[PDB]
RNA sequence: GCCUGACAGAAAACUUCUUAAAGGGACACAUUUCAAAAGAAAAAGGAAGCAUUCAGCAAUAACAGGUCUGUGAUGCCCUUAGACAUCUUGGGCCGCACGCGCGCUACAAUGGAGUUACUAGAGAGUCCGAGAUUGAAAUAGUUAAGGAAAACUCAAAAGAACGUACAUGACAGGGAUAAAUGAUUGGAAUUAUUUGUUUUGAACGAGGAAUUCCUUGUAAUAUCGAGUCAUUAACUCGAGAUGAAUACGUCC
């Protein structure tokens, strides 16, 4: 299902939480959608197409992960494994423009701007 | 016919907490003044 | 004590039979184990609290459940028929006879092997059995009323497997060598 | 193979801190007085239990 | 003992069950959930009809209510951080939906102040 | 014997 | 006649009167008590006493502070209070004094408030007696 | 007037509960025992018997304790027009190789998550506190009577009840870290003020030596109001909600 391997034990809800892009809200709202009982156990065809078709199929745009996407195309498209993908190619974003976001990210420090005077403490 | 003063319907009493660090400055242990005063309210009506 | 059970028991030994409040006045036999008294402001008002009253109390503890009654009562009054289940005698009886049996008789000071009063028997008998119960219900399956039930009923007559019996005859035998 | 016994007085608190009470027992048995060393709250109408009454613990 | 006259004297759980095809399904009602403190939506496809009942229950007893006065009814504790819990005003869209919905089946009405029952809305939930 | 919404005792 | 229970702050203010053996709390049955685990606790006058007594009686009480737990032990304050009062300003005294020794033989509180109320926090701890956590080092 | 005694809109009196003035009410008197006495202890009554409980003021004398960074209180020194006076723009006190203190949240089944009825006390309100109407997924944006307030606003959650749900599983306990996008307050939000939606799903399996607070509505558990405030509590000052155990003892 969707390049991943899921657990067969728990329901079809707390299933699909282990794809990288679907989540715990994000997984209850396509068990509604595709018409599967929500306490049936996990242990096909039409979840994995709504995980990455979802715009035509009755979701709100604010149930989206890719909200006003660049490079064209404004649909999430990111409930796969495109999870690591997309976000690698915006932290190189900020650094190629040596932002300063993007430089707290290069020195792997705070990059919200936090107090880590005191609490972050990974002795390197 | 309404009185009102620092020192008839009687209308419950709203007394004014005023809380306040004793010291001028950080030093010390943290004592605390608990200031108050009352305001009575009486109602006349004929 | 719900409507469900008697309290036409007695009690074995009468070392505690004068400190155990089970039928002796007519305050003793209440409805709920809900007493809202002062039983801790004079020396030895607690033994005018009724016995079962003192073990709901007793399973209040570990912070996250302090001041929580009613939850503690409800493990109570849902294992007293699960006693019954198990024993088809009282579950009054069950508990009165488990307290003597799980009472220690000999500690030490810091060491001197000392005997315990009448009341701490009492007091170190529901702290011993609770504590079993509590260690025994935590990351498991099993609910704490079965893990109650359980413990009271084996600490009941003689079994070793009870945490109360152990740590009851453990004190007797590091203080069989503190004579 | 437990015998009982009466307290009838106290004798005070020893034990370093107060935490254990001299009191003066009999037992109702034969009527043997013995001394023990008790932890715990105690009156004087109240009774004891003891495994070894053999022992008269004066404590010098 | 035991007598009726109102419907004080049956237990609120069990009323609002026993009274949930005018109430027409939104376009939101499995997209949404029943608040901003919740994290889940709701479990049971007929939440509505259970809520939709309790909206009406609380018009009957309290004459003068409120959309505002039902978001803090159904409301919850935020406990999603580090800082302790606090109170949290319920979802408002969802729940005065129900109302403008409650007032076209005439058992609702818009009076000066705020939301009350109709002639016909105690009639039918006494039966 | 007795079934509440916490146990099932039977 | 009118009688009350009082708690730590939940107050129950009573109505006794003729009627047929009928309670009603806040226009609630006594059945009806929000936490049933205190079902029978409000109960007890009741079956102290015998339901005879409160054949012939209805009562009326509001309660208007406290919590779940302050309320129903007002509840049972102003149910026994209600039948001695009753007992007092019509049925002869020595019918009232046999009542109200089961009734204090039993529980003390049921005919008289708890004295006890809630302290008042102090500067420099979080409650009346506990203290913040003092750092020597 | 409506409905199967409840509810809605105008009215006429009463003060037990509500409020607040005055007085009353316990002084350990009354008994028993113990100590010629000051006094000590039990039980009953009493709303209340440890000085009834908790608090404010709180002497003689002293520190070479903190504040001249609170002041138009000030001595003495120093700078005094290229200034250490004053004002404007930007940066910082938020910076991390680490150590210490006060705390918040968790390590769950006495639990989390989903629905329902609930129950307070004490504060605050002049453009300020903001009811009611609506569009919405929430944060919030448009129009808005009442209130200088026992009047109007200002409202509970811990817990409980409802299900063939979750079942010992770092799981649905835990919510750090971040990636997206939407507004609020502000002349200005970048080094995110605050915050919504989706995703990311880490340490933490009850904690070593040491050490802090606590004796009755007390500890503890969770919450609410206010201080600060254009916006921001994990802090402080207070209030109610539920209500443990252990002692009526000794100088280790």
């Amino acid at each position: 299902v969707c390049n991943t391997n899921l657990d067969g034990r728990r329901k079809v809800p707390y299933a699909l939480t282990g794809i990288k892009g679907c989540g715990r809200r994000y997984a209850y709202l396509v068990c509604k959608r595709a018409g599967i009982d929500v306490n049936k156990r996990a242990g096909i065809e039409k979840i994995v197409d709504i995980l990455n078709n979802p715009l035509n199929y009755k979701i709100p745009v604010w149930f989206l992960n890719r909200q006003k996407d660049n490079k064209d195309g404004k649909d999430s498209q990111l409930i796969a494994n495109a999870v690591e993908t997309r976000l690698r190619e915006d932290i190189e974003a900020l650094k190629k423009m040596r932002a300063h976001r993007g430089l707290r990210h290069y020195w792997g420090l705070r990059v919200r701007g936090q107090h880590t005077k005191t609490t972050g403490r990974r002795g390197r | 016919i309404t009185i009102t003063s620092t020192k008839p319907v009687r209308i419950p009493t709203k007394t004014l907490r005023i809380t306040t660090r004793k010291t001028p400055c950080g030093e010390g242990s943290k004592t605390w003044d608990h200031y108050q005063m009352r305001i009575y309210k009486r109602v006349l009506s004929m | 004590l719900f409507n469900k059970w008697s309290y036409d028991v007695t009690v074995s030994d009468i070392s505690l039979k004068e400190l155990l409040a089970i039928n002796s006045k007519l305050k003793y036999q209440v409805f709920l184990p809900h007493t809202a008294g002062r039983y801790q402001i004079k020396p030895f008002r607690k033994i005018q609290c009724p016995i079962v009253e003192r073990l709901v109390c007793c399973m209040m503890q570990h912070g996250k459940n302090s001041g929580k009654k009613l939850l503690a009562m409800r493990v109570v009054e849902e294992s007293f028929e699960i006693i019954h289940l198990l024993t088809e005698k009282n579950p009054i009886q069950v508990l009165v006879d488990a307290i003597i049996n799980a009472s220690p008789r000999e500690d030490s000071t810091r060491r001197q092997a000392v005997d315990v009063s009448p009341l701490r028997r009492i007091n170190q008998a529901l702290y011993l059995m609770t504590m079993g119960c509590r260690s025994a219900a935590f990351r498991n399956s099993k609910t704490l009323a079965e893990c109650l039930a359980d413990e009271i009923v084996n600490a009941s007559k003689s079994n070793t497997a009870s945490f109360a019996i152990k740590k009851k005859e453990d004190m007797e035998r590091v203080a069989k060598s503190n004579r | 193979p437990v015998i009982y016994a009466q307290v009838t007085e106290i004798l005070g608190r020893t034990g370093s801190r107060g935490g254990v009470l001299q009191v003066r027992c009999d037992i109702m048995g034969e009527n043997r007085q013995i001394l023990r060393n008790v932890k715990g709250p105690i009156r004087v109408g109240d009774i004891l239990t003891l495994l070894e009454a053999e022992r008269e613990a004066r404590r010098l | 003992m035991h007598h009726f006259s109102n419907i004080k004297d049956v237990v609120a759980i069990d009323f609002i069950k026993a009274y949930a095809g005018k109430l027409e399904i939104p376009e939101w009602v499995d997209t949404v959930k029943t608040g901003m403190c919740k994290e889940l939506a709701p479990l049971n496809p007929d939440w509505i009809y259970i809520r939709a009942a309790a909206i009406a229950r609380k018009v009957y007893l309290n004459n003068g209510i409120g959309v505002m006065a039902l978001r803090r009814a159904y409301g919850d504790q935020y406990n999603k951080h580090y800082n302790p819990s606090h109170r949290t005003l319920g979802s408002g869209k969802v729940n005065r939906y129900i109302l403008q919905q409650l007032e076209k089946m005439g058992i609702v009405a818009k009076i000066q102040s705020g939301r009350s029952l109709t002639k016909e809305g105690r009639k039918d939930m006494d039966k | 014997v007795k079934v509440d919404n916490h146990i099932w005792i039977y | 006649v009118q009688v009350f229970g009082k708690k730590k702050t939940a107050i129950a203010v009573c109505l006794c009167k003729e009627g047929k053996g009928m309670i009603r709390v806040n226009g609630v049955p006594l059945d009806l008590i929000n936490p049933p685990v205190l079902r029978i606790k409000v109960f007890e006058p009741l079956f102290i006493v015998g339901k005879e007594n409160y054949a012939k009686l209805d009562l009326k009480i509001r309660v208007t502070g406290g919590g779940q737990v302050a309320q129903a032990y007002a509840i049972r304050q102003a149910i026994a209070k209600a039948l001695i009062a009753y007992n007092q300003k019509f049925v002869d005294e020595t019918t009232k004094n046999e009542l109200k020794a089961k009734f204090l033989e039993y529980d003390r509180t049921l005919l008289v408030a708890d004295p006890r109320r809630c302290e008042a926090k102090k500067f420099g701890g979080p409650g009346a007696r506990a203290k913040y956590q003092k750092s020597y080092r």
